[PDB]
């Protein structure tokens, strides 16, 4: 689906491939990796794939080409490293000037059930227990979320 | 024939800044007229309409 | 914001007993030293909503 076209130093791949192992649920057949939940670790790995990107990349496959047939990872590495050197996300601050419109009072900060509602339903697919656990913390008393200090807690970790 | 739509230029700045945040730093400066202008020129639209 | 307030400038709308922002410039100076909105300062100023 994707060709060999940028590759990194190879201690890069090396620990790439050994996150993947400590994710590989596969004992003896260590050399298959996860066909859909590679993307998580991509994820995982410094990166945001957005669901559209992260689906089409894999060449738009099915539940079960997601979960129960394997692939080899290492094919899809050069389309990894495509993925990261895109750049086709936001800055910080135009993170927080798009989170910005959506508050009623201009306080610096935004409700936390409805940044919540956003999260799963206005935005991609996410289980709640997720944006829980995301803003676990970030969560105050009156729930004005500190949108611009959450966001570059996500973006920075 | 004419402009329907009006709108001021710190209304349009806090509202469209989503556009092209790059545009109108955060707190860099003061100006209004200036800000909407780099904004609107910055929108890659017919700029004889406004 | 103090010493910018004094460059206020205000002017009747038409001739009907009623304020208008003669100059904004030093009005968007005040209002962003405050981080206030500049339109609603402006309109506070010339309106008052008792």
């Amino acid at each position: 689906a994707s060709k060999i076209k940028i590759e990194f130093t190879p201690e890069q791949i090396e620990e790439f491939k050994e996150a993947f192992m400590l994710f590989d649920r596969t004992p003896k057949c260590e050399m298959k990796i996860t066909y859909g939940q590679c993307g998580d670790v991509l994820r995982a790995l410094g990166q945001n794939p957005t669901q559209a990107e992260v689906l089409r990349v894999l060449g738009k496959p099915r539940q079960e080409e997601l979960n129960t047939k394997m692939m080899d990872f290492e094919t899809f590495l050069p389309m990894l490293q495509h993925i990261s050197k895109n750049k086709d996300t936001g800055t910080y601050e135009d993170f927080v000037e798009g989170l910005r419109v959506f508050d009623k009072e201009g306080n610096g900060t935004v409700m936390g059930a409805e940044l919540r509602h956003v999260l799963a339903t206005l935005g991609e697919r996410l289980t709640e227990d997720e944006v829980e656990k995301l803003m676990a913390g970030q969560e105050d008393s009156n729930g004005c979320i500190n949108y611009e200090a959450f966001v570059k807690h996500i973006m920075s970790s | 024939k004419g402009f329907p739509n009006r709108i001021l230029y710190g209304d349009f700045r806090q509202r469209y800044r989503i556009l092209n945040p790059a545009a109108i730093p955060e707190g860099q400066f003061i100006d209004s007229r200036k800000g909407a202008e780099k904004l609107l020129s910055s929108l890659d639209i017919d700029h004889n309409q406004y | 914001a103090i010493m910018h307030f004094g460059n206020m400038k205000f002017k009747l709308k038409q001739r009907e007993e009623q304020a208008e922002p003669d100059g904004t410039e030093e009005a968007d100076k005040s209002a962003y030293l405050m981080g206030l909105n500049s339109a609603d300062l402006l309109k506070g100023l010339c309106h008052p909503r008792v």
